[PDB]
Parts: structure tokens; C-alpha cells; sequence
């Protein structure tokens, strides 16, 4: 059934699976026309598909010209992510499709399963974590990408960098949500935070920068604060 | 007009002929039901004073044999049997009735409640549905469960009504996964009713025949199978006119009979819901909302 606090570590066994977002799928700046009405001008969108063990991303661009001529587009967002997790699935050798696929949102439950009929041994499931992925369009490269494509493209990236290196998918994963919570809370300050020292940079093939084990023990801290932080700056106290 | 004798009446029971019903007692001197209208499939049915559990009956047309009932001692229910000495049963019938041991069908001569509730109700699809093919008539009680319920367990006692699901390949065309999901009217229209029911006549029949199951015995599958026949139309955006008028016909009637009593476990809140006020067709069934409206208003 559902994902929840209880039954966390079930993410870092060896059942292959992946978290699906749709919260960027279908993405849209509001303005006024002309005659002082308002409209919507849809931009470059995303699906986040992520593997919580391996690190791996399936970063589907959901390019503005799907939704040319179409209606009720937050809808059709909703089954076009599971139209292109299904034909993702589809694209994978057997012993690499996921055992379950986790929803962020309720809302694609419906859309998913319909599209996973042909794979009935997949489950499909909600989550009650308030997962932070919507942010994933706030690390500068996935926002670059995304934003520079002229037509669909998949683009495949590990979120985890070469963490996996030194640290369990555990704290991997527990570093992601929190650097992604912080970010969602107050981009500017989690970046500033990031990136106040030049002297670490982020590698060619990296999302984040190159921090020492010490380095980041530091980084999380200074998380923590600013999520603390606006806590109290949202809530006063 | 038929007649369906009884043997005896040795232990107390309610029976129940269509949707009449009236107490006998232990032992009372009851010889059965005359003056059944030819015509129409009917329903005798029982509660036993004493295990109110089990509603059970039968479901039969007199056009097609002799029956009566007859008390079984051992597996302790009254049982159709079908006479085949047509002489033999004239005889007792009319015995019976020249001592005025049978209560009468009730003969009101203005409308056709029995009538509309069993429109496309035929005898040949209720057997298909419960099979004992030996017998002409067909048996059912509270606790039978369906072919879909036995998916998610004897098969030979189900209700094998056609299987309706909204989230299976064979409601989903490949490609049109949103579309099919959203207006049913591919699988209404091709797979159900040209595929399997091939005429809304069946289709209907079938309805019905689950709703009466549903309420005369309280069976939680027929109630499940109504509510999904309704629920496949109302959520198609291309129905036949004729069938939209009909369905509101066939409802208003099936909520006028219901017990007031009973409304709050025979109607699934979520499915009226959507069917009158969200659905394609909650603007198509005038006579069945405004009695909704006005007898169970609680419900929506
Ligand atoms: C006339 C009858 C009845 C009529 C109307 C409602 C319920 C029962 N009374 C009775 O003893 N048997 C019936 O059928
Ligand atoms: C309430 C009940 C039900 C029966 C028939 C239709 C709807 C509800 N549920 C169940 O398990 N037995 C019932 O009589």
C-alpha cells in the first residue's frame, strides 16, 4: 500500500524502484493580454523519475509543443507522465524494470496504473512523505536543460553524484531531501549557501559541488538552520 | 393464471412473491400463491421466522412448467420442484382452491410496478447467470457471491454476471489509455453491448435482475453488479437516446420500490453521486434525480 515513515528502508533494498514526480510536467507563467484579461503561457516542463537506491534520474523534458491544441492540460499532464514512465518501463530489459513505482502526488495513481495494465506485477503506490522534488528545477543543471530543449528529450543524470562512493543509499537519499527541502524553502539562501565558497566547485559531471565528508557534515548543518529558520520567519517564532 | 402450491408449512416463515410479502405460522394451514400473472418471470422467496439469516428463492416463469414447494426436513428450507404429471397438479391445485387454502397475487389494476421493475428480465438469461440446468427455475440467497467477487470461492453456487471493470485491458484500448478511462463509450458501446450483451435489451436485463437480487436478498455482488451497469452508461459520453430514456425509466421505478429503510446500505453514495451531479449523463435522468431528490436527499 502506501509509503510512509514506517516503512522507509523498504527504498534501499534490492527490489528495483523508482519515485515518479509530476509537479513539474506542466509548467506555466500567468499575465495579463492586451485587453487586460489573463492567460497562461505554458514553458519547458519535466517528469522526475528517480531510482532511490542507484541514484539514477530518468529526466524526461515534456517540450511546450505537446500541449499545443490541447484542453484541460493539467489533467493531460497527469496521464502524458504516465504515458512516458509506461514507455519507459517498456524501454528497460526485463531485469532492469522496477518491482513498484511510487507516486509523489495521489493523483497519478489512476493515470499510472491504466498505463501499466500490460504489467500487472508492478505495483503501484502513493506515498505519505512530503517528498521536496518539485525543487529538482531549482539545481541549476536539470533547470538548464530542461529550459534549452527544443523538443522532447530524455536526459539521464545520477542525483547522488559519486556519493554512493563513501556513504549509503540511506544518508544519500537523506542528504538529497534535505539539500531539495532547503532549496524549496528558500532558494536563495540554500544556494548562497552552496556556493559562498569558490574554491569548491562542481565537477563536469556533477549536480553539486565536490565537498569533503567534513564539508558537507558542515553543508547539512547549515540546512538544518534555514529550514529552522524560515520556520520561525513563516511562523514567528 | 398460475399457481404455485405448497405442501405444507411446517415451520414459520416470511415469504415473500415479488415484492409483496406476508407472515405464515408454524404449521398454519397454507396450501401456496394463486393467481400469478402469466407473463413474467417472478420470485418466491423465504425468511425463516427463526434464522433471519438466508434470505433464499426462486426465480421461475410459470409458462414454463408446473412448480410448488415442498419443505425439506433434512436440508431445512422449502424447495421449488417442478411437477411433471400435469394431471397430478391440476388436481391438487384445484383441491386447494375449492378449500380457499392459497393467498391471492394481488390483482390492483393501475400499475405495472412488477411490470417495469422486470421489462427485459427474461428466464433464459437468469439461468445463464445462475446455472443448475436441470432445474427450470433458479435458485438464489443472501450469501451467493459472483464470478467477479470468487477473482479477488465454489464455483458451481456463483452469480455469473459479465464481468465490468474499469481499470482492465479489456476496458482500455492500447494508445487510448486516458480517453477510454475518462468516457467508457468504447467499452459500453463495442465491448459490452455489440460484444457480449449484443442489445441493450440484455444489458438492461441484467441490470435489473442484479438490482432485484440485491434488494430481495440483500446480496452484496448483485448490489455491486447494478451500481457497475449503472455506472458504465452514466460514464459514457455516447449513448444510444433510446437507452437514456429507458435507464431513467428502469431507476425511477427501482428507487420508488426500494425500502426506505434499507437506502442507506443499497445506494453507494460515490457512484449516485457521480452519476447524477459529475457524470456525461447527469442531465439525463430527470425522473430518476428528482425522486432521488426528493425521497433520499440525505444521500447526495
Ligand atoms: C395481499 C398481501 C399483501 C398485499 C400488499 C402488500 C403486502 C402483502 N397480503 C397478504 O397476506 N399477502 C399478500 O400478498
Ligand atoms: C450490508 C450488506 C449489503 C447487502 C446488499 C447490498 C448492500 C449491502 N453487506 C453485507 O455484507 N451484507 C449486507 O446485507
Amino acid at each position: 500500500g502506501a509509503m510512509n515513515s514506517s516503512n522507509y528502508a523498504e527504498l534501499f533494498n534490492n527490489d528495483i524502484k523508482l519515485f515518479v514526480d509530476d509537479t513539474n510536467v506542466y509548467r506555466v507563467t500567468v499575465h495579463k493580454t492586451f485587453e487586460g484579461n489573463v492567460a497562461t503561457k505554458a514553458i519547458n516542463g519535466c517528469i522526475f523519475t528517480l531510482n532511490p537506491k542507484t541514484g539514477h534520474l530518468f529526466l524526461k523534458i515534456i517540450h511546450t509543443s505537446v500541449w499545443a491544441g490541447q484542453k484541460r492540460l493539467s489533467q493531460l499532464a497527469k496521464w502524458k507522465t504516465a504515458e512516458e514512465v509506461s514507455a519507459l518501463v517498456r524501454s528497460l530489459p526485463k531485469e532492469e524494470q522496477p518491482k513498484q513505482i511510487i507516486v509523489t502526488r495521489k493523483a497519478m495513481l489512476d493515470p499510472l496504473e491504466v498505463h501499466m495494465l500490460d504489467f500487472p506485477n508492478i505495483a503501484i503506490r502513493p506515498t505519505e512523505l512530503r517528498l521536496p522534488f518539485s525543487a529538482a528545477m531549482s539545481i541549476d543543471k536539470l533547470s538548464d536543460v530542461v529550459m534549452k530543449a527544443t523538443e522532447p528529450q530524455m536526459v539521464l543524470f545520477n542525483i547522488y553524484d559519486d556519493w554512493l562512493d563513501r556513504i549509503s543509499s540511506y544518508t544519500a537519499f537523506s542528504r538529497l531531501t534535505l539539500l531539495l527541502r532547503a532549496l524549496k524553502t528558500n532558494e536563495e539562501s540554500a544556494k548562497m549557501i552552496l556556493l559562498s565558497d569558490p574554491t569548491i566547485t562542481i565537477k563536469s559531471y556533477h549536480l553539486w559541488p565536490s565537498f569533503t565528508d567534513e564539508q558537507w557534515i558542515t553543508i547539512e548543518s547549515q540546512m538544518r538552520d534555514l529550514i529552522l529558520t524560515e520556520y520561525g520567519r513563516k511562523y514567528n517564532v | 393464471m398460475n399457481t404455485v402450491p405448497f405442501t405444507s408449512a411446517p415451520i414459520e416463515v416470511t415469504i415473500g412473491i415479488d415484492q409483496y410479502s406476508f407472515n405464515v405460522k408454524e404449521n398454519q394451514p397454507f396450501h401456496g400463491i394463486k393467481d400469478i400473472p402469466i407473463g413474467h418471470v417472478h420470485v418466491i422467496h423465504f425468511q425463516h421466522a427463526d434464522n433471519s439469516s438466508m434470505r433464499y428463492g426462486y426465480w421461475f416463469d410459470c409458462r414454463m412448467g408446473n412448480f410448488y414447494i415442498q419443505y425439506d426436513p433434512k436440508d431445512g428450507l422449502y424447495k421449488m420442484m417442478e411437477e411433471r404429471d400435469g394431471a397430478k397438479f391440476e388436481n391438487i391445485v384445484h383441491n386447494f382452491k375449492e378449500r380457499q387454502m392459497m393467498v391471492s397475487y394481488p390483482k390492483i389494476d393501475e400499475d405495472d410496478t412488477w411490470y417495469n421493475l422486470t421489462e427485459f428480465v427474461q428466464m433464459d438469461k437468469i439461468r445463464k447467470i445462475v446455472r443448475k440446468d436441470e432445474n427450470q427455475f433458479s435458485y438464489v440467497d443472501s450469501s451467493m457471491t459472483t464470478v467477479q467477487e470468487n477473482e479477488l470461492s465454489d464455483p458451481a453456487h456463483s452469480l455469473n454476471y459479465t464481468v465490468i471493470n474499469f481499470k482492465s485491458r479489456e476496458a482500455i484500448r492500447p494508445g487510448h489509455e486516458m480517453e477510454d478511462f475518462l468516457d467508457k463509450s468504447y467499452y459500453l458501446n463495442t465491448v459490452m453491448l455489440q460484444g457480449i450483451f449484443k442489445n441493450s435489451s440484455n444489458y438492461f436485463g441484467e441490470l435489473q435482475f442484479a438490482f432485484l437480487n440485491a434488494m430481495f436478498f440483500g446480496n452484496y455482488g448483485s448490489s455491486l453488479q447494478w451500481h457497475a451497469m449503472i455506472e458504465l452508461i452514466c460514464s459514457s459520453a455516447t449513448v444510444p437516446k433510446h437507452m437514456l430514456d429507458k435507464l431513467d425509466e428502469i431507476l425511477y421505478y427501482q428507487i420508488k420500490t426500494l425500502p426506505e429503510q434499507y437506502s442507506d446500505i443499497l445506494l453507494n453514495e460515490r457512484v449516485w453521486n457521480i452519476c447524477l451531479y459529475s457524470s456525461f449523463q447527469k442531465n439525463s435522468l430527470h425522473n430518476t434525480e428528482k425522486i432521488m431528490e426528493n425521497k433520499y436527499p440525505e444521500l447526495l
